[PDB]
């Protein structure tokens, strides 16, 4: 149901790098995608609603874009408190699907 | 503050049924859809279903048809998820977060979303372990 | 919830007094009495209706009794 | 805004001279009024509250019997004493009992006993009375203008009056000092003393639920009376609807409590209006109210507000109400400041011909930043039409296909007139803005017909007026020339016509 | 104790739904229906009565309706 | 034979079947499944909403 | 001996009152509680708009469901023309005084 | 995007059949495996003699 | 020979439900009503209820309506009694025995009785212990 | 729901004695009573159906009688394998009631 492929599986970068994440749905999701980072077993940190918008309280180093079905998340400067598992979430039609995940590691 | 708080971890037998609570604080309880989302240790997140705390309406995924039922408690502002016919696959961590636009009753999706679509009040993550 | 089977439809006629017979043999008449006390204009209305039916001057009174006992109970 | 998609909404003509219109607004179904480049504004009555009510007659629908009593004065030894029958808590019906050598008597005949048992009460029902004093309406005003989608269910945002203004109306002050921040006031004056026939209705209360009651019905109940109030245990009056004791086989007295009459009276009310009551404050729905609106303090906020070429992207997919209007929500993509956005219905090309009618007059953007969401109510013509938003070149359009003729709108208006003149009676004739001797004649004839009609056929409801309508129509199918020829089509039709639109 | 003031006598006609209107607009008809199901012979009896009054062949049906709605309700 | 609380009547079966109250039947099992159950409740809405 | 024909409730206790609505063309209303058959359900048509929630505009279905539990009921036992005994007291006028009970 | 109105069922299969017959007195029949919506029931009349 | 054989003893938690089997041998399975009878250790016998193995109809006592459910299996010739809402009072030994003149269904009161009214078939019984 | 009193509570006798048991119902159960003896925790031994009848396989030292509501069970000769708990069972109206019990002890 509305498969949502998340590329890549896991990454690693040093402090202060720019990194991009891709999520591709098999169907047209308009602008209905969301972005999580989840620290393991913890209350998470907030990234993106509506595939392009930051929330109040979020630091501005995170950004999101994407128009048709391909969506790009972007961290401008990697920080040591940004190691988490990164997820993207469809909103359309129901059986609301998450991505598989994207893990990071501090170099 | 705006927060959902869940019950502790549970250990149940296969074939039994588990009940997980989800209590609200800091907002009007009948104004935000409570979505239940599972997570196996390895496998990412997976949406279980949705209840409206107003009127107690429910819907859920196709992988749980007949296995899950969600009840409410408007007085104590609490949401109960009862998962029946437990298997060894159900050993996971369960979450509950408010969808948000929750005007009348059930999921609403062509209207607006976002702003803690459901990414804010996630209680804690009730570990549910199904074994002997 | 309107408990429509009045058991007077199937009353038993045995030599003892019944369940509510003493308060039963007046109740419909005093219901009609209270209704015509509260709605006196329907008497003149039913007279104007019943005068138009029958043309017999003794069937008029029969239609009066018919209408003025329909209007409290089956109404 | 407070009135889109709320249906049984009506809209009235205009300003028509005097700048002073009349409208009978009500609890469910609200009225948009629109008039000659003044802001169109809609009004709803939602909760009419009544405080400070007094207690006329109560009723006790349960009984609690005890202690009973007894007599047994042998025949031709007189009448029996029983001191308890001197006291007023006890109930008595003296009966006659056949006796002989068995029952302890020398002579044969009737013995004149009465068991006088102690009446008591539990769970009474109260019949509280109201006069037009200490009454309230809480009307609401919600000028179309420019609001979001989230600000039309939003009740809290009346604390600052953008276009939402709650207005408390009491009958000791039947004028609404009703200011609307951003432009001028409205100032509607009412007649709450001619409300929904007050001082003829009582709040009947059984247990945590309350409903209105016509007073002749209320005084015609046969249960105990409890005339004033509830201090201690009272003197219960009339005592005979409850506890019932009789005699069979000349053995004792079947003394029956006769139980609990909740479902009896709940079945007995089938024309009541459920209210709710909290600290007393009896809040009430199903009211109607004849507040006449006064224009000419209204003024369009910023008619100048330069045209603002920009980019228009829709927030939401627009829709179509059942009262043939279209609701559009645009983003404007945030160019600059508070400024007007024009819209058009186009039967011609993408541009350059307006048809239809905009409902919301002077639609506008209030704020400079990215997405200001203005919602527009529009009225397409009966055929096909596109929607044009501001810029002459760079814009987005629609198609609607209105799907209803002008004759269908006339038939729907006559069906609404049927339901108006059925529900409100003569008072429904006060929607049309002030008409001199036209609507005065059309209100006077109906108020001299409906009074006599309430006197003749006032006591008949759905199934008992269907019968009389059918019978009088059958009479008018077979009568003579003259008055009775024009009897059926005017009266049996109006009986079945007042029946079949009450609801349904 | 027979709580004879049915408030349908004085029903209020306001734009909301009433207290029991949905269950009110069928109840007298289905009461008459259950009564004529339980007492079918009174139909033939009322036909023989009503055929003797009126002599008009269209007043006969009127007397039939009158008697067969008296007999369940005010009876 | 008919038992209310402690009071007891003899009624007709053609009377007793026709009563519009929720009936049980004879199965004496748990949730007595009350048929009808529509007589004894009444579902009242607003003018349009809840 | 008796045989239990129907039982009639009276004093009903109502709770849990569920409710579910659907956008004006998204089908009939439903909620899991209807599969319980202890609960009472009706489906009315309500309005719906942007100021109601979701929909196009128009009228959509709304079910409300309430728990039904009973407290007072009639047992309603049966009488068959067997199974009964009439008691008859025979009494002879003669050597007896002021008897009758 | 498409909404989801009525599905239907055009091919059925039934599980275990339960019966519960009642005498000519003691009224109608109950069958405890009724009062769940997974089972479909209809009532008929049988001679029920000696 | 004509014999009813039950399952082994069970230990359950309070609030759970227990299931006890009762398999037949030596007679036509659809010809004898299976009666379930409990026995507390510090008390005598107490009749729980009755199933017909034909048609699977049930009846039971007033102390357990709503708490007990009886199902059948005509293929394996087995009777299942599921007792729900267990408490500490339900720690007992459960029995299941016939009783004939079991032609159509329900009970069969006024027709004939006796001859293992339900005496014979009982076998070993089933200890059910409800604790933590 | 007919209450079925069983007298007495427990007894003791030597080998070869005659002993009688009484069961009294509160209502008329005319011949619908039967009798059990149950060895503790075992498959029992059969005494009486229909309040007066022995079954095939039962030794004839057991007997039962009773007409209206009072019923008498009788062991003619007590034997050491007749120690058990003795029960009586109503048949009528079907809240089927058992007696409390009657225990024996070998002297
Ligand atoms: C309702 O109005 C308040 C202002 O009083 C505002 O803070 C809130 O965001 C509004 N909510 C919605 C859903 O529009
Ligand atoms: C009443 O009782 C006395 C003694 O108890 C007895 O002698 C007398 O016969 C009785 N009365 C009748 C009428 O039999």
């Amino acid at each position: 149901d509305i498969q949502l492929t998340q590329s890549p599986s896991s990454l690693s970068a040093s402090v202060g790098d720019r990194v991009t994440f891709t999520c591709q749905a098999s169907q047209d999701i308009r602008k209905y995608l969301n972005w999580y980072q989840q620290k393991p077993g913890k209350a998470p940190k907030l990234l993106i609603y509506d595939a392009s918008n930051l929330k109040t309280g979020v630091p501005s180093r995170f950004s999101g874009s994407g128009s048709g079905t391909d969506f790009t998340f972007t961290i401008s400067s990697l920080q040591p408190e940004d190691v988490a598992t990164y997820y993207c979430q469809q909103f359309d039609d129901l059986p609301i699907t998450f991505g598989q995940g994207t893990r990071l590691q501090i170099k | 503050e705006v927060q959902l708080v869940q019950s502790g971890p549970d250990v149940e037998k296969p074939g039994a049924s588990v009940k997980v609570s989800c209590k609200a604080s800091g907002y009007t309880f009948t104004s935000n859809y409570i979505h239940w989302v599972r997570q196996a240790p390895g496998q990412g997140l997976e949406w279980m279903g949705v209840i409206n705390p107003r009127g107690g309406s429910t819907a859920s995924a196709q992988k749980f048809q007949g296995r899950i039922t969600m009840t409410r408690d408007t007085s104590t502002s609490t949401v109960y998820m009862e998962l029946s016919s437990l298997r060894s696959d159900d050993t996971a961590v369960y979450y509950c977060a408010r969808g948000g636009r929750a005007l009348f009753y059930d999921s609403y999706t062509t209207p607006r979303d976002g702003g803690s679509w459901w990414f804010d009040p996630w209680g804690q993550g009730s570990l549910v372990t199904v074994s002997s | 919830a309107v408990t429509l089977p009045s058991h007077s439809t199937r009353k038993l006629q045995t030599r003892s007094q019944t369940w509510l017979e003493s308060r039963e043999y007046t109740k419909h008449l005093i219901r009609v009495e209270n209704w015509i006390f509260r709605n006196p204009g329907f008497a003149l209305a039913a007279a104007a209706i019943a005068w138009l039916l029958g043309s017999s001057t003794s069937q008029k009174v029969i239609y009066l009794v018919m209408i003025l006992l329909i209007a409290p109970a089956y109404s | 805004i407070r009135c889109i998609g709320v249906s049984n909404r009506d809209f009235v003509e205009g300003m028509s001279g005097g700048t002073w219109v009349d409208v009978v607004l009500e609890h469910g179904g609200c009225v948009t009024v629109m008039a000659q480049d003044k802001p169109t504004v809609d009004i709803e009555l939602v909760t009419t509250t009544v405080s400070n009510m007094a207690e006329v007659r109560s009723y006790c629908y349960e009984a609690s019997i005890s202690d009973m009593a007894s007599d047994s004065r042998c025949p031709t030894q007189g009448e029996a004493y029983l001191d308890k029958q001197s006291d007023t808590q006890y109930v008595c019906k003296r009966t006659l009992v056949d006796r002989g050598w068995g029952n302890g008597c020398g002579l044969f005949g009737k013995g004149s006993l009465v068991t006088c048992a102690k009446f008591a009460c539990s769970k009474k029902m109260t019949g509280k009375s109201i006069q037009p004093e200490n009454l309230e309406y809480r009307i609401m005003l919600s000028v179309h203008g420019s609001q979001h989608s989230g600000m039309i269910v939003n009740d809290t945002g009346h604390e600052t009056d953008e276009n939402r203004a709650k207005v408390e109306i009491t009958p000791n002050s039947p004028r609404a000092e009703a200011t609307l921040g951003g432009f001028g006031s409205l100032g509607l004056d009412c007649e709450p003393r001619t409300g929904l026939d007050f001082s003829d209705l009582y709040y009947l209360t059984m247990n945590n639920k309350h409903w209105l009651v016509h007073k002749e019905w209320f005084h015609d109940i046969p249960l105990p009376w409890h005339a004033g109030a509830d201090t201690g245990t009272p003197h219960w009056n009339n005592k005979e609807a409850l506890v019932e004791f009789k005699d069979a086989h000349a053995k004792r007295q079947t003394v029956v409590v006769l139980g609990s009459q909740e479902g009896a009276v709940h079945t007995a009310l089938a024309g009541a209006l459920e209210a709710e009551m909290d600290g007393a404050k009896g809040r009430l729905s199903s009211g109607h109210l004849k507040c006449r609106l006064k224009m000419d303090k209204l003024r369009l906020k910023g008619v100048s507000y330069s045209l603002c070429t920009a980019a228009f992207t829709f927030t939401k997919i627009p829709a179509e109400t059942l009262h043939g209007t279209v609701t559009v929500e645009v983003q404007y993509a945030g160019t600059d400041g508070p400024c007007k956005v024009p819209a058009q219905m186009a039967v011609d090309m993408q541009t350059l011909t307006p048809v239809g009618r905009l409902i919301t007059a002077n639609p506008v953007i209030t704020e400079s930043t990215e997405n200001s969401k203005m919602m527009l109510e529009l009225d397409p013509p009966f055929g096909d039409s596109y929607i044009v938003i501001g810029v002459g070149e760079k814009k987005i359009t629609h198609h609607w296909h209105r799907s209803g003729s002008t004759i269908g709108k006339a038939f729907e208006a006559t069906v609404r007139g049927a339901k108006r003149m059925a529900v409100l009676g003569d008072t429904a004739w006060d929607f049309g803005s002030v008409g001199g001797a036209l609507n005065s004649l059309g209100k006077g004839i109906h108020q001299i017909f409906g009074a006599a009609f309430k006197s003749l056929f006032g006591g008949m409801s759905w199934f008992s007026q269907i019968l009389i309508g059918t019978l009088l129509m059958w009479l008018g199918l077979n009568t003579k020339n003259g008055s009775i020829s024009l009897m059926c089509l005017a009266l049996g039709g109006v009986l079945i016509f007042l029946s079949t639109a009450v609801s349904a």
